[PDB]
């Protein structure tokens, strides 16, 4: 039940480990972009929420 | 002018006072590089 651009599925995600390598080593999706960071090092330098 | 271009990424950092002029498609993925543009290999010279 994917939402539309006017009203999104606002998912505020919190303390957990986000395995960007899982989404990066698999080409299931057509295009992956991440701002100014390689996906692999995305698993090393981390953030708040 | 569109001739002036830099390097977007490569294997690791550059040793001081060293020049790299290689144009091989950098393999930014676990999948082996196919030698052309794809989903894991991109042209290093942006």
């Amino acid at each position: 039940r994917f939402a539309s651009v006017y009203a999104w599925n606002r998912k505020r995600i919190s303390n957990c480990v986000a395995d960007y390598s899982v989404l990066y080593n698999s080409a299931s999706f057509s295009t992956f972009k991440c701002y100014g960071v390689s996906p692999t090092k995305l698993n090393d330098l981390c953030f708040t929420n | 002018n569109y001739n002036y271009l830099y390097r977007l990424f490569r294997k690791s950092n550059l040793k001081p006072f060293e020049r790299d002029i290689s144009t091989e498609i950098y393999q930014a993925g676990s999948t082996p590089c196919n030698g052309v543009e794809g989903f894991n290999c991109y042209f290093p010279l942006q």
